């Protein structure tokens, strides 16, 4: 009956309430404690909903639709749930009045169909008009970096961010291809950009002062087995009773390891990397041959080495082929932060890069690293899609405006339903002002003043509270996000309103 | 006690009232494995739900008759049988025994089934044309995922035409098969990217360096049931470990024996080896040099239907490539379906096969489950297209249920005796079908009902009926006011579905009304 | 036991034991053609529990 429908309304509001403070770059962050007892803090709606694992069917629908928003698009996972859940509150008083939810869901199909048509009209394709090649991507990075602690140092940060995208093919871009390694301690403005891949360098064992940071053309080869002979698991027991035989029964094992020398020595690989920690056995002979070795390397950073110089992983040292080797242009190692950092530079075949970040504390860089990810998506989608729309409240207000005029010509219950859907579009700009500190009541009244003057581009300024146009604020958003957000929010809402009774079997 | 059995079903009666129809509602049922499963078909939901009430099981067993023997009417039998219990409360309150109630339905059943022969105007010629099959398949695919019935109609109509072989003037040998059509689903893509392919699409990885074979026709395919391993002896032949000297013969022995078995197979021209069980590591290295595609089928249910497509036969032994057990396929390629590279299995002209696969694409995982199950229910109605009244049809969507009311009330005063009370209540029980269609569509109950009576009841000075008897229950939500001809959208209920559902609905309510006492134990 | 070096040699030893069944099938098929073999409206059915 209608009792379970009302219970599904509050279930969507409870999930929406957690994602309200996380909307926007200046929004608040949520703290969720996983069963693994690991602290996870993120403002992105995808990761938030994936860690909740809610048993409620309607609340899980908002979680499942967030994965579809992150798959086909990857941006707007927080706003798609807030918009989908807002329809549950607007349709709550309509159920008590006798209006069925089926006519409410029917009005959304006609409202979204007319809204998508208005998105293409607001999207203007511009590339070389009033813009250059270098200054195009630089002005987009300063938008997401505004109202942040890095705003003073953002001059040096944009130059390193643009070079990360240009270092890869503009046809295929991925945010996972750009790596970031946090460096505790040091000045923020002293960070540099690296063309190759780097790792954390957790190797604490001795044999330092050699393998200098200056290399010419080192050869890279992947390693599988362990170089050390120490057996961690198995063992053996053999004992003799002869007194004079105690001499040589302590002696010879490592001579068997010499069998793997000539195979590796004739290869000439100057870089030794593996997914297992390198032992304490030989740190020297490699340095005599100008061969470098680094142990305790994570498995995630080993896959980037294969895509860099074109290496390969072989189990033994016998069948290793000579053409699997690769070399970089230059090597660099920095001791800043009381820790050595190994990084490769000048790899022409590298499909990945690494950007180092420095700061006062580790928690300070965590806010800088995540604030950069929002700027990378704006720079990445600029070259991929040439159709962009004005964001920051601009597009969200006009989509709700056109539905008010078109509803006047429509007769029946669909008039108040489209007007309710248009009113439901005001939750997106609301939380953006409340999370940024601005009063949502005063802006909502003042923004609708110039919004009726015939200009559809008026947005909301995120720096200083005021009404105006985001065109001067350099706030750009792609058209694929606004189109897929209305379809994903409506489809997820139609499935919840179409289920009157919830049945859960235990077993 | 007879009221408690009806009240327990009445609480579950409203669940099935929202099933039938495109504007209805669906129920979310959490499976015992921790997976949310939702579907429109009630026969599937009743199997997942655990109900110890035997009175409910009477309607569940009657629902399986609509799911198995027919491809449509699972939601209709639950509405008709549930309404017969509510209208029977008026006769029980007056003091009428259950004998005249059951006898009244039996007398009204023969009167209804006799009039169904006159309800058929047009007859399907069974042309099996792509455009002609869209008339019967559309109403079966409908009432699920409303709005997608236009695109999904071409997928089923084209797949059924591929299953039916070309023949004329022969109705003795059956043609269509239900299990020969398997539907696949992959996350990603859109609905417009779907197509119709003849074969069984394999979503498994190629497992080897050979992605696809050449374009030459009649590729030799070998299906091996025994897994790939070193050749052993059928009698005893147990390999054990004793001394380290035999360890070298175990590794080096498997290299020479497996390479010798694969050489004799490649010499005969076999480009494909199908292994139903696991494949060893050493076997994948030899198949790369001989140019043999690696294909694994872990499901033993697909091996029986594969013999009727390519023509290959499973071999319980290994190393004996008998040419009589080898099949032939024209085209084997590798295409990207849903974003991943998969090996496609299809053909062109020769070796006509009855196995077809409808490829589906979409972002939502739950929406792909209903569309996949709707195709199985859509192709199941093809079996009902045979000689036993497969061409006869009747207008649906509330057109027939209202028209039959005028014929039942005419026979009420004609038949003397106590049966007059059961005949009048027999026609009233059919008013629940058009009422649920108006409630789920948002229309008022006081609107659609009086408009249907005035449309089918007119004063015509003549014997031959005029105007239109095809007026159904309109969803409205568009145009201006009133209803429209249901024949314009080519939506109708097949007579084999409606006529067979009447006999099931009467027997379902007869058992409940005939049981005046129940005895169970606490569980 | 079955001793074979190659898979082709296994069919020679396996068919040796199958000749016992094929020898009895030759006498069964001869009974059909012996009595009303070519006569119409005739049949031969094997129960074989």
């Amino acid at each position: 009956g209608k009792g379970q429908i009302i219970s599904n309304i509050n279930a969507c509001v409870a999930v929406q309430e957690a994602l309200k403070p996380t909307l926007g770059p200046l929004g608040s962050d949520i703290l969720i404690v996983t069963s693994n007892q690991k602290t996870t803090i993120s403002n992105d709606g995808a990761t938030i909903l994936k860690l909740l694992d809610v048993v409620h069917p309607a609340a899980k629908t908002l979680v499942d639709i967030s994965r579809a928003q992150d798959a086909e698009v990857g941006d707007g996972t927080t706003s798609v749930t807030i918009l989908a859940g807002e329809l549950m509150k607007e349709a709550k008083p309509f159920l008590e009045e006798g209006i069925s939810s089926h006519l409410i869901m029917k009005g959304y199909r006609k409202a979204v169909s007319l809204a998508v048509e208005k998105i293409n009209e607001l999207a203007v394709d511009i590339t070389s008009e009033k813009s250059s090649g270098r200054e195009l991507l630089e002005r987009c990075a300063r938008t997401a970096m505004s109202s942040k602690l890095i705003h003073n140092n953002a001059d040096f940060f944009v130059k390193m961010c643009v070079d990360a995208v240009l270092s890869l093919d503009r046809n295929d871009l991925d945010d996972k291809l750009i790596g970031i390694k946090k460096i505790p301690g040091g000045a923020m403005e002293e960070s540099l950009f690296i063309n190759g891949v780097a790792f954390k360098k957790t190797f604490s064992y001795a044999g330092f002062e050699q393998q200098p940071k200056k290399f010419n053309n080192p050869k890279i080869l992947s390693l599988n087995v362990e170089l050390e002979l120490k057996a961690e698991k198995d063992n053996a027991e053999v004992r003799v009773e002869h007194v004079e035989d105690y001499q040589a029964i302590v002696d010879a094992e490592w001579q068997l390891i010499f069998e793997k020398l000539r195979q590796v020595e004739e290869t000439g690989a100057n870089i030794v990397l593996s997914k297992l920690p390198i032992g304490d056995l030989a740190t020297q002979f490699f340095a005599d041959r100008n061969i470098f070795c680094a142990g305790r390397v994570s498995a995630d950073d080993m896959n980037r080495v294969i895509q860099a110089v074109g290496g390969s992983i072989q189990s033994t040292t016998s069948d290793i082929k000579p053409e699997h080797l690769g070399t970089c242009a230059l090597f660099e190692e920095m001791q800043i932060g009381s820790e050595r950092y190994n990084l490769f530079q000048g790899c022409p075949q590298a499909k990945t890069c690494t950007l180092l970040l420095r700061g006062g504390a580790e928690q300070v860089i965590a806010e800088v690293e995540r604030s950069l990810h929002d700027a990378i998506m704006i720079v990445k989608r600029a070259l991929q899609n040439k159709l962009i729309v004005a964001g920051g409240g601009a597009t969200e207000m006009e989509v709700s405006k056109c539905l008010r005029d078109y509803s006047k010509t429509i007769a029946g219950k669909q008039q108040m339903i489209i007007n309710a859907f248009a009113k439901a579009l005001e939750v997106i700009p609301r939380q953006l002002c409340e999370n940024a500190g601005f009063d949502a009541i005063e802006i909502l009244n003042k923004l609708r003043l110039a919004h009726s003057k015939g200009e559809k581009w008026y947005g909301v300024v995120f720096e200083t509270e005021n009404i105006g146009d985001n065109f001067a604020k350099f706030v750009w958003e792609p058209a694929l996000v606004k189109i897929n957000a209305l379809n994903s929010a409506t489809e997820a809402t139609n499935l919840i309103l179409s289920v009157d009774e919830t049945i859960t079997n235990k077993g | 006690q007879i009221i408690k059995s009806i009240a327990a079903i009445r609480e579950l009666h409203q669940m099935c009232l929202t099933s039938m129809g495109p504007c209805g509602r669906n129920k979310i049922i959490v499976n015992h494995l921790g997976k949310i499963i939702i579907t429109n078909d009630a026969a599937t939901m009743l199997r997942e739900l655990d109900i110890v009430h035997p009175a409910v099981k009477v309607l569940v067993m009657a629902t399986e008759q609509q799911k198995i023997d027919m491809g449509d009417g699972t939601n209709l039998v639950m509405i008709l049988a549930g309404e017969l219990l509510n209208v029977s409360e008026k006769l029980i309150s007056m003091g009428l025994s259950a004998v005249e109630i059951i006898q009244g339905y039996n007398m009204a059943r023969k009167f209804t089934l006799k009039e169904l022969d006159e309800m058929v105007v047009g007859e399907i010629t069974d042309k099996n044309d792509k455009n002609e099959l869209l008339k019967m398949i559309k109403p079966v695919i409908s009432s699920k995922k409303y709005g997608s019935e236009d695109i999904l109609s071409e997928l089923v109509s084209e797949a059924v035409s591929h299953v039916l072989p070309v023949a004329q003037q022969a109705g003795e040998i059956p043609y269509f098969n239900v299990d020969s059509i398997r539907v696949v689903k992959i996350m990603g893509g859109s609905l417009s990217n779907s197509t119709v392919i003849k074969g069984m699409v394999f979503n498994r990885e190629p497992e080897g360096h050979v992605k696809s074979l050449s374009e030459d026709k009649k590729h030799k395919v070998a299906v091996f049931t025994c897994p790939l391993d070193i050749a052993n002896t059928e009698t005893k032949g147990t390999v054990l470990l004793h001394n380290a000297q035999e360890m070298l013969d175990f590794s080096k022995g498997e290299e020479k024996q497996i390479d010798a078995m694969m050489k004799e197979i490649a010499d005969m021209g076999v480009e494909c080896i199908v292994a139903g069980a696991g494949v060893g590591e050493l076997a994948l290295h030899y198949l790369n040099r001989y140019g043999i595609l690696v294909l694994k089928v872990p499901s033993k249910f697909e091996l029986r239907r594969l013999c009727r497509v390519c023509g290959a036969t499973p071999l319980p032994r290994l190393g004996a490539p008998t040419p009589e057990e080898l099949g032939l396929v024209e085209t084997v390629k590798t295409m990207e379906i849903g974003g991943d590279r998969v090996t496609v299995f299809k053909q062109e002209q020769g070796e006509i096969s009855r196995t077809s696969t409808i490829i589906l694409r979409g972002a939502t995982q739950n929406n792909l489950d209903d569309i996949e199950r709707a195709i199985d229910d859509g192709v199941a109605a093809v079996k009902g297209l045979m000689k036993p009244s497969g061409g006869k049809l009747l207008p649906g969507a509330g057109a027939t249920e209202i028209e039959l009311i005028s014929r039942i009330t005419k026979y009420g005063e004609r038949t003397p005796g106590l049966l007059q009370l059961a005949i009048k209540q027999f026609a009233v029980a059919f008013e629940v079908v058009p009422r649920t269609l108006a409630e789920t569509a948002g229309l008022d109950v006081n609107e659609v009902l009086p408009n249907l009576y005035a449309a089918h009841n007119v004063t015509e000075p003549g014997a031959v009926k005029t105007d239109h008897l095809y007026k159904g229950v309109d969803i409205d939500g568009e145009s201006d006011e009133g209803v429209k001809d249901i024949r314009e959208e080519n939506i109708y209920d097949m007579l084999a579905t409606k006529k067979f559902a009447i006999n099931v609905a009467t027997e379902a309510a007869t058992t409940v009304l005939s049981i005046d006492q129940i005895i169970m134990a606490k569980k | 036991g079955f001793f074979y070096s190659s898979a082709d040699q296994r069919d020679k030893l396996a068919a040796s034991e199958r000749k016992f069944v094929d020898a009895k099938l030759k006498k069964i098929i001869d009974l059909k053609n012996e009595v009303c073999g070519m006569d119409p409206d005739k049949g031969f059915v094997i129960i074989n529990q």
